[PDB]
RNA sequence: GAGUCUG
DNA sequence: TCCGCGTCAGACTCGTTTATAGCATACGTGAG
DNA sequence: CTCACGTATGCTATAATGTGCTGACGCGG
């Protein structure tokens, strides 16, 4: 059996009854006496075989002594009853049926065949009218329809020597007739003669289906279906259920539909019926076939017993619940089990409490197997008995067997691999898991009722990859990031912290110890604080050039708390590290130094020994909330009455006129905005500080020890906003829209929220939680198209040996550096050898991975960029290099052949998605968004620096900017940038280009609120196009009458003015056009959506002046809710509605034809004649002005970049490093560390294929798509041997797309889409070889990666020989 | 009777348990005083009054 | 849905035009269904049922 | 080891090589009988295998070698 | 609830699911995927196939485990043989093509 | 349900998210002692045997 | 757009022509004595009739295509047994077939498991008894007062109403049942280890004693024979056959009361 | 298939 | 206009209501 | 070797001859 690939063809009529064991005649099913099957029925004996083990049916024949031994009598076969799941049979249609998947499945083969519309042969099929098959006589050709009478007439004239057929007889000798050669060559004339752009392509389409069919050895004919496959028996059984019923598969309700009417059909032209009644029964014969394949598809389903739809054979395979997504790419498994997890705080982080009746189960073969070697049972069912009893001889063997075998713990979602882990179970009496604190950050474990699954490895290879890759201990760091995902909380961070912590004087200050046990004796004795400030005498061990540890002993001012943890800190470590009072942000840090330094069993052992001692200490101090925790500020009720005046006067000058509803929106929520911030900065100065303790003699300010300040400074669980709402003011509430409710909650919790306050709150409440359970779904779907999308990617070689790759720099967005260059390329294979700013003297070789150290030494020499080998730019065709990869980010060290990298990439970027939904939502109650960005302060003094800007000068003295990218720098003395800082368009520059500026000084204001259209030139206004009601709208003032003009949009405008763009032109005194500065453009600014211009026509503007305010509403919240689907943009490749332009070519250009205002921009190079010549919008307006030598993919237009220009234009590098950026954008907004090599793997799998220009020595000619690799294996064995040369060109793929594009459509039926998958599959006769994860785990087979990456390189070398 | 911990109340914004809390041995403290006066007996007036 | 009548309006959705199509809806308690509605180009269409 | 597998990927290597070698040697002690060569301290065949690997007594090369050894010792008593 | 081996689904042969049809726990493609990006691939292979479908092998691994031998000897899943002939059942040719 | 007098404070972990420390009085009292009456049917049916 | 069976089929029937009598009587001579276009006409134009009596009969066991269907081969029949010497009309005789094929074909295919007539036509009168006594009793009818209304066994009236029940959908119920026909794992190894032992425990009793018991029983030899039987192979005995029988038994029932069973294997 | 649920 | 997609386990319950003629010969297998 | 039992195909005659639940998802290609 064991075989090599799959392949899928069309089924001739005669295959379909080689399957066949015969012909099933009749609807009958079972005898409802003897429930035995009925003759040549759909459960036959004779045709499927015995009911019974080696038995026949009329019961001559018994025992396995009897074998294959076909009654005479009944005609069944004595087999096993096994085989009627596997035996199938047939039905002879009396008339030609039409297979659904291939008629109706988009595009359709049997029209795209014909070339003939759908809406034709339909016509044909249901009889409705005649068609053409063939006519000598040209008077009627191929495929032209007549109707009823439209058959009459040629009948007469002609007839006889014309052919016309209806029904599926016509098209089944319309296929017949059709000869695939011919019209190959037919086609290829056409396409040499006259291509026309669009016709081209379905011309080319259908060339390859008819060369695609001919390879195939496919027969047109054979979609017609002539002979009727039956499933076998069990495969649609008849059970009865105890009550005395029967319940049977709706197949069989579909079987016998067929079956009636195509035996009608057979009386009715026994009987030569007139042609009505014969054409009606072969309409119902097709109805039923195409019901019993695909119900649905043509049309109304067929409704059986409730009215729901019959479930169909390609039901049972298409849909998620088919057999793909259901019973094969995951499965309900043995040796598994659940129950409720609750805290297991003494268990080591190795080990989880598994309950004694629950593990007595999973292990039953085990016990058996052991039971039976002691001879203390002497067979299996005595052992069974034994259990059954619980005998107390089994529970001591049931401990010998549980030891040092691991089990799996699961949880849904399973997110990410952690997600699975392995443990040492230690038997417990209970029936809940036991889980150990410490792990409950990778399964997202909270002890409220969350179950988990156990599953234990069986075989002695399974326990050694639980042991080894998937065990909890081996599992430290998180895959998707470097930092570590075991980490303390809750307790044990409270408990590490009351320690550390320091305390004025208290009980021995400044006493003076031998060591941290003399201090823990002190402690203990009850004569010394925990925050006893006292000297102690410490011995740290630093590690010195080689690896031995260099002894140091001295003294340092510290606490009597942080010198006990001293006691579990490992040696290696600086006793720096327990002398600030520890949070569990520091811990964090604490356990991967420790990692780093001493390795894995000491961070385990110190991992252990933190949790104890935290709990340890935890219930020792004894904290509690109480009501006089949160201390609401004396001063909150002048800043409100202060505010609520404030916006009383703004409320009463809308009634006046100098307001809109956005304008008085934005005031007021500024207004609260900053009062909440306020009152919540007093509450915060009254309770972290405001501690008035008496310094031995004197008073001192120190730290607040008040409860809840502790719980937010430690971090332990509120943050500074849930105590805001606590202590200070509520604030404002944003309603299911997102919109903000214009009255704020003055109140806080502990003074009480009223009955309109809890109202309002609602809102904001339940928004959240149904988006809990509603968008956790496209999240996931999100994870689910990544993994399809990078399951084949592997680690294939050790080094690919390539120069190759992308140039990182340290991510400094906005102000401050979020993340530096060292955390970006922290490990990171580095390339083309790159040293330290004097070039003289190589610092770091061409082939190293870039560890902490390599890292260190890099920040003294202040490296800003450095080519790293990635992902990307590797050459390795079916996988990728671990050098190109590097680190194992979860290992700490360089990547292992064989580890399936694109899993872990998908998961990873999909994890954190799927997290923040469910997390951020039920979290939260408002939505605390600030929006104080909009005037740049620099935190230190340089020269400011601005790269990207063209502003004119306007009569204040000031620089106003009129560019759209424009990126302020601060450059030191030395020359390096160091801060960086967006300057908009619209800005006021205080100084202008490379002029000094001091610490804290502002270089630029701009109103966030309306983007300004600021005019150049200097004159008059004009209104061009702007008219009333068409295109604007007029509204006017009272006494004298001040009008304001608001430009509405095609949205609201009228017919009449759609085809006008109205815009603001400025004409001079004499009114003629003033040119904008050197060039031949006339001034004019073409007003978008609602642009409120104040000031009337004819008014004399001074240049750099606001024409025009668009209105910015920023309505959005900061949440995934809104990054996720840009990041399922970028990853789905979408270009947006407005995607800049960029130059194809080098050379020299200047400008053609206009359509209006279009631009006809003419590229003319100056070496390569051919010019390029482009349609452009009139609206989009260039960066480029008209004769300047412009490079490959030079920015011409503004707005969003589409991926697929950077990548055509630019290349690689570029577009792996825009998505990289602008999706760990969104990401960064929320907080989320992945690293960029994840996102590197799933653009290296969008990037897979390729479309070819010319022909090579294989089959490429114009156009084709095929994969990098097999294309680059061409060109590498033809430009040895030589052959035509082939230019190519790499094509982009939005994951859904990249994921159907795989030569394998075994993925590509599991992933979606599968009846059409399918289709063009058995069409081109597709063999898959079975190359991917997906199609072996399908198969049920080793993964080709991981452990399997052995066993199957070892295969493929089989089959070089034997 | 039960040992709950602290850190699921801040970061759940529900305040109502600890008031209940108070509230509820303010309640029992006053059901701790009329039981020891009924296990001392003592007088209706005194009961009454308090 | 109480049965009377209803003026709705798709704002936006179709025609990236963005044009504000009003429609009515009557509804019975028992019955068909009777739609007046807007075109993009200003034309009173009726949907029965 | 017991807790951690560290030491015993530090001598292979590759993690899904430890396991394979892992896999064979104590499918040796399981089948075979195979004495173990660090006393076995009531440890399972999992465990001991990953001791001796630990130690740098076994290895893919040296079962290698030694199954050629067992083996012609085989053909030699069968010739 | 727990379960070791129990009765067997009809058609796909795969265990039952729910402790009242005394059911293994679902092994879905979310947890597939954590054993493939390990390295667990006889993990998931046991999952797959003696743990689930494959008659012959989960029999033949039982007698395995009692006899304590801790082997595998894996077969084909059934699920895929009924996949196989629901597709035939369409009329679609779909072959095994052997080494 | 019962009210009981509790404490907020951490334990050893036996508190950890939201896990809860029970005394074993309360289990001696009885309280939260809840009762449960299962429904079992036997059927005595008619068949072809 | 007209793309459904039916409306194209009833278009086609509309576009018909009407019988008359007279016509009736002239196509239905010509129709007997063998004529292609009378029985052609005398059908087609009577296609109505059985639209009619087929759009009154759904929602009952087939679809109104099928209903219409069997009731037109009721219409072939009837033009082929019409009598026109009687002078009663066609529309009247053709009724009768048309209603007798359209029910005779509901009682076969509507339900899955074939049912016999005999007893749908006896369910028939089970049922407007029951509707009779419904009406005046304001409960329903039990078996026993349909059977006290019929003079017919209860037992009888209780099996009609057994087979009246219809046959549920497995498409789910699937999952919720079990392959029973197919043994567990465990029971399937129990087996293996039952199967192992007695070639052990043949060769472990007496030579003689465990050729003839392990032959008899067919554990060893190819077919289960009697004691009786044991002779043809080289036994040949009656008496000494079934005292060896049992004596192979006795000397196992105590190898099972030694190694660990007997009374703890009696239970199973 | 329609429920009421726990993450 | 049409059709391709929409997170992962777990608990329980319900459900497969309704309709139609009577008696003679013919076809076919099973039991004693 | 013969009859009973289960199952099926047959014929009867006022005239009658044209159908027919739940509706509303949303984004992309
Ligand atoms: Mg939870
Ligand atoms: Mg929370
Ligand atoms: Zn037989």
């Amino acid at each position: 059996e064991e075989f090599d690939a799959i392949k899928i063809a069309l089924a001739s009529p005669d295959m379909i009854r080689s399957w066949s064991f015969g012909e099933v005649k009749k609807p009958e099913t079972i005898n409802y006496r003897t429930f035995k099957p009925e003759r040549d029925g759909l459960f036959c004996a004779r045709i499927f075989g015995p009911v019974k083990d080696y038995e026949c049916l009329c019961g001559k024949y018994k025992r396995l002594k009897h074998r294959g031994v076909i009654c005479e009598k009944c005609g069944v076969e004595v087999t096993q009853t096994k085989v009627r799941r596997e035996r199938m049979g047939h039905i002879e249609l009396a008339s030609p049926t039409a297979h659904i998947w291939f008629l109706k499945s988009l595009p359709s083969r049997i029209g795209l065949l014909l070339d003939m519309p759908l809406r034709d042969i339909e016509r044909v099929l249901y009889f409705e009218s005649y068609v053409v098959i063939e006519g000598g006589m040209t008077n009627l050709e191929r495929q032209q329809i007549l109707t009823e009478e439209q058959y009459l007439d040629a009948l007469e004239e002609f007839g006889d020597e014309f052919d016309a057929k209806m029904g599926a007889e016509a098209i089944q000798a319309l296929l017949k007739s059709m000869d695939l050669e011919q019209e190959c060559e037919q086609l290829r004339e056409e396409l040499n003669e006259t291509n026309s752009e669009t016709k081209r392509k379905k011309l080319t389409k259908r060339i390859k289906l008819l060369e695609a069919f001919v390879q195939s050895g496919n027969k047109p004919e054979w979609m017609i279906l002539t002979v009727l496959p039956v499933l076998p028996p069990d495969l649609r059984p008849l059970v009865p259920l105890d009550g005395g019923r029967f319940a049977t598969s709706d197949l069989n309700d579909l079987y016998r539909r067929v079956i009636n009417r195509n035996n009608r059909l057979k009386r009715l032209l026994d009987l030569a019926a007139p042609d009505i009644i014969v054409r009606n029964e072969k309409r119902m014969l097709q109805e039923a076939v195409d019901a019993l394949l695909d119900n649905g598809r043509r049309g109304r389903a067929i409704t059986g017993s409730n009215k729901r739809p019959l479930k169909s054979l390609a039901d049972m395979i298409k849909g998620k619940q088919g057999r793909f997504r259901q019973n094969l790419l995951g499965k309900r498994v043995d040796y598994s089990g659940r129950s409720v997890i609750t805290v297991g705080p003494y268990l080591r982080l190795h080990q989880c409490g598994l309950p004694k009746k629950m593990a007595l189960e999973l292990f039953k073969p085990f016990i058996y197997g052991k039971l039976e070697l002691r001879g203390l049972a002497t067979t299996i069912k005595a052992a069974k008995k034994m259990v059954e009893r619980e005998e107390a001889v089994v529970w001591d063997i049931l401990d010998e067997v549980i030891r040092e075998h691991p089990v799996l713990l699961n949880r849904a979602p399973t997110l990410h691999r952690l997600g699975i882990q392995a443990f040492e179970p230690v038997l417990i009496e209970g029936k809940a898991i036991q889980l150990h604190p410490l792990v409950c950050a990778a399964y997202n474990a909270d002890f409220d009722g969350d179950q988990m699954a156990v599953h234990v490895p069986l075989t002695l290879e399974a326990q050694l990859e639980a042991r080894a890759l998937m065990m909890s201990t081996n599992n430290i760091l998180s895959p998707a990031n470097g930092e570590p995902i075991i980490v303390p909380s809750q307790d044990v961070v409270l408990g590490l912290y009351y320690m550390t912590r320091d305390c004025v004087n208290a009980k021995g200050e400044g006493m003076v110890l031998t060591g941290p046990k003399e201090a823990e004796r002190l402690y203990r004795s009850g004569l010394a604080s925990l925050h006893a400030r006292v000297k102690v005498r410490i011995t740290e061990y630093e590690k010195d050039a080689n690896g031995e540890l260099v002894a140091k002993t001295s003294l340092k001012d510290t606490t009597v708390g942080r010198a006990i943890l001293w006691m579990i800190v490992p040696k290696g470590l600086p006793y720096s590290i327990v002398n600030q009072a520890l949070g569990k942000k520091a811990i964090s840090k604490m356990l991967n130094t420790c990692y780093r330094i001493l390795g894995l069993k000491p961070t385990v052992i110190f991992a252990d020994q933190i949790m104890y001692t935290g709990f340890a200490y935890a219930a020792r101090s004894g904290a509690s909330v109480g009501i006089d925790d949160m201390v609401i500020p004396e001063k909150k009720h002048e800043i409100i009455s202060e505010a609520e005046a404030e916006v009383a006067e703004i409320q009463e000058q809308f009634q006046s006129g100098l307001v809109t509803a956005g304008e008085r929106y934005n005031k007021v929520i500024d207004i609260w905005a900053a009062a909440n911030d306020r009152v919540s900065k007093a509450m915060m100065d009254n309770l972290q500080t405001e501690t008035v303790i008496n310094r031995d003699g004197q008073e001192e300010k120190q730290v607040s020890f008040n409860s809840i300040y502790m719980m937010a400074d430690s971090g332990a669980r509120g943050s500074a906003a849930q105590i805001r709402q606590l202590a200070g003011m509520r604030g404002l509430m944003a309603k299911p829209d997102g919109s903000i409710i214009e009255t704020p909650i003055t109140a806080n919790f502990r003074e009480g929220l009223n009955v309109l306050q809890y109202f309002i709150s609602t809102h904001g409440a339940r928004k959240g939680l149904a988006d809990t359970a509603l968008k956790t779904a496209n999240s996931g779907y999100l994870t689910r198209r990544l993994v399809d999308v990078a399951q084949d990617l592997v680690v294939t070689e050790d080094d690919c040996g390539t120069h190759e790759g992308i140039m990182m720099t340290p991510v400094i967005e906005g102000g401050d550096v979020k993340e530096p260059l060292r955390d970006r390329v922290l490990g990171r294979v580095t390339a083309e050898d790159v040293l330290k700013p004097g070039t003289a003297d190589i610092l770091v070789p061409r082939n190293t991975l870039l560890h902490e150290q390599w890292c260190d030494l890099l920040e003294e020499n202040s490296v800003d960029a450095v080519k790293v080998r990635s992902v990307v730019s590797c050459d390795t065709d079916f996988g990728v290099c671990a050098h190109c990869y590097g680190r194992d980010l979860a290992r700490g060290h360089i990547i292992n052949k064989g580890e399936a990298i694109g899993v872990i990439a998908a998961q990873s970027i999909g994890e954190p998605g799927t997290q923040l939904t469910m997390r951020t939502f039920h979290i939260g109650g408002a939505a605390s968004r600030a929006a104080a960005e909009s005037s740049i302060q620099v935190k230190n003094k340089g020269s400011i620096k601005l790269s990207n800007v063209k502003s004119v000068v306007n009569s204040s003295g000031k620089l106003v900017i009129t560019s759209r990218n424009t990126e302020l720098k601060l450059i030191d003395e030395f020359g390096r940038t160091k801060e960086s800082y967006k300057v908009p368009y619209g800005a006021v520059l205080a100084k202008g280009d490379g002029e000094q500026v001091a610490g804290g000084e502002t270089v630029a204001n701009w109103d966030p609120h309306t983007m300004p259209v600021i005019t150049e030139v200097s004159g008059f206004v004009r209104f061009t196009d702007m008219i009333d009601g068409q295109t604007i709208t007029r509204q006017t003032d009272e006494l004298t009458g001040l009008s304001s003009l608001v430009v509405l949009d095609s949205a609201e405008r009228t017919a009449g003015g759609k085809d006008l763009r109205p815009a603001l032109k400025i004409v001079d005194a004499q009114g003629n056009d003033v040119l904008i500065p050197g060039t031949d453009m006339p001034a004019q600014y073409f007003l978008p959506g609602k642009a409120i211009v104040q000031l009337e026509d004819g008014v004399q503007i001074s240049s750099g002046d606001t024409l025009a305010r668009i209105p910015q509403e920023s309505g959005g919240t900061k949440d995934i809710t809104g990054g996720l689907p840009r990041v399922a943009d970028l990853f789905e490749a979408r270009r947006p509605k407005e995607p800049a332009i960029l130059a194809e070519i080098s050379g020299i250009v200047s400008f053609g034809k206009e359509t209006k205002g279009k631009r006809r921009l003419v590229i003319t190079p100056v070496d390569g004649s051919d010019p390029y010549e482009e349609m452009i919008p009139k609206w989009r307006q260039l960066n480029v002005f008209e004769g300047e030598r412009v490079e490959r993919g030079d920015v011409i237009s503004d707005g969003p970049e589409a991926p697929h220009d950077i990548l055509r234009l630019r290349g690689v590098h570029a577009v792996t490093r825009y998505i990289v950026n602008e999706v760990q954008d969104v990401y960064r907004l929320q907080g989320v560390k992945i690293n960029d090599k994840h996102i590197e793997v799933i653009v290296r799998q969008m990037l897979r294929k390729a479309t070819i220009v010319n022909a090579g020595s294989s089959d490429f000619l114009e156009g084709e798509q095929v994969e990098y690799s097999r294309v680059k294996i061409a060109n590498r064995e033809l430009e040895a041997n030589g052959k035509v040369g082939a230019t190519y060109s790499r094509d982009l793929l939005g994951i859904t797309k990249a994921s159907l594009a795989t030569e394998s459509f075994i993925s590509a039926a599991s992933f979606q889409e599968t009846t059409r998958v399918l289709t063009e599959a058995a069409v081109a006769g597709k063999r898959d070889e079975l190359r991917g994860l997906k199609e072996n785990v399908i198969v049920g087979r080793l993964i080709p990666a991981g452990t399997g990456y052995a066993y199957h390189q070892d295969r493929m070398r089989r089959r070089a020989a034997g | 009777d039960i040992v709950l911990n602290p850190l699921g109340v801040p970061s759940r914004m529900n305040i109502g348990q600890i008031l209940e809390t108070h509230l509820g041995m303010a309640a029992k403290g006053i059901g701790d005083k009329i039981n020891a006066m009924l296990k001392q007996q003592q007088e209706v007036a005194k009961l009454r009054e308090f | 849905r109480s049965p009377g009548v209803f003026f709705d309006s798709d704002k936006g959705k179709t025609h990236s035009s963005g044009k504000v199509l009003y429609n009515a809806r009557i509804i019975p308690y028992r019955g068909s269904w009777l739609d007046f509605e807007f075109d993009p180009k200003d034309n009173l269409f009726v949907r029965i049922d | 080891a017991r807790v951690t597998v560290q030491d015993a990927v530090e001598k292979i290597g590759n993690r899904f090589d430890l396991v394979l070698v892992a896999a064979r040697r104590a499918r040796q002690m399981q089948v075979g009988g195979k004495d173990p060569l660090v006393p076995e301290e009531n440890d399972k065949t999992t465990v001991i295998a990953l001791r001796e690997i630990e130690e740098g007594l076994i290895n893919n090369q040296i079962l290698d070698v030694r199954e050629r050894q067992e083996q012609q010792e085989q053909e030699a008593a069968e010739l | 609830h727990a379960r070791s081996t129990g009765s067997y689904s009809l058609v796909t042969q795969q265990p039952l699911g729910g402790k009242a049809q005394f059911g293994g726990q679902r092994f879905g493609e979310m947890e597939v995927w954590a054993l493939e990006a390990y390295g667990a691939a006889y993990t998931l292979q046991e999952m797959l196939t003696v743990k689930s479908d494959d008659v012959n092998g989960r029999t033949k691994m039982y007698k395995n485990i009692v006899d304590g031998n801790h082997q595998m000897e894996p077969g084909m899943p059934e699920s895929f043989n009924v996949l196989l002939k629901e597709i035939r059942s369409l009329g679609i040719n779909i072959e095994l093509e052997d080494e | 349900g019962q009210n009981m007098r509790v404490a907020f404070m951490p334990w050893n972990g036996y508190n950890f998210e939201d896990s809860i420390l029970v005394s074993e009085r309360v289990v001696q009292e009885d309280r939260f002692t809840t009762i449960h009456i299962q429904e079992l049917a036997c059927v005595s049916r008619d068949t072809k045997l | 757009r007209v793309l459904d069976a039916t409306q194209l089929y009833l278009g086609e029937i509309g576009y018909s022509p009407l019988l008359t009598a007279e016509e009736e009587v002239y196509f239905a001579r010509r129709a007997l004595r063998g004529d292609v276009a009378s029985r052609r006409r005398m059908i087609e134009s009577n296609l109505r009739l059985v639209v009619k009596i087929a759009r009154r009969y759904g929602n009952r066991g087939l679809a109104l295509l099928d209903l219409i269907e069997e009731g037109n081969l009721g219409l072939i029949r009837a033009v082929e047994k019409f009598d026109p010497e009687r002078g009663f009309r066609f529309s009247t005789y053709a009724t009768w077939w048309i209603r007798q094929t359209i029910e005779r074909a509901i009682m076969n295919q509507t339900r899955t498991i074939r049912l016999p007539i005999h007893i749908v036509k006896e369910l028939n009168v089970y049922l407007r008894t029951a509707r009779e006594l419904s009406h005046k009793l304001d409960h329903e009818p039990s078996a026993e007062e349909i059977a006290e209304q019929l003079d017919k066994p209860v037992d009888d009236v209780s099996r009609m109403l057994r087979l009246n029940e219809r046959g549920t959908a497995v498409d789910a119920l699937l999952d919720i049942l079990a392959d029973e026909k197919e043994n567990g794992p465990e029971d399937t190894t129990q087996d293996d280890d039952m199967k192992q032992s007695i070639v052990k425990w043949l060769f472990e009793l007496n030579a003689k004693q465990r050729e003839v018991l392990a032959r008899r029983f067919g554990l060893l030899g190819y077919e289960a024979a009697t004691l009786e039987d044991v002779g043809r192979e080289i036994g040949l005995t009656r008496e000494r056959v079934r005292q060896i029988q049992v004596e192979g038994l006795r000397r196992l029932r105590e190898i099972l009361q030694t190694q660990g069973l007997n009374i703890e294997a009696l239970f199973l």
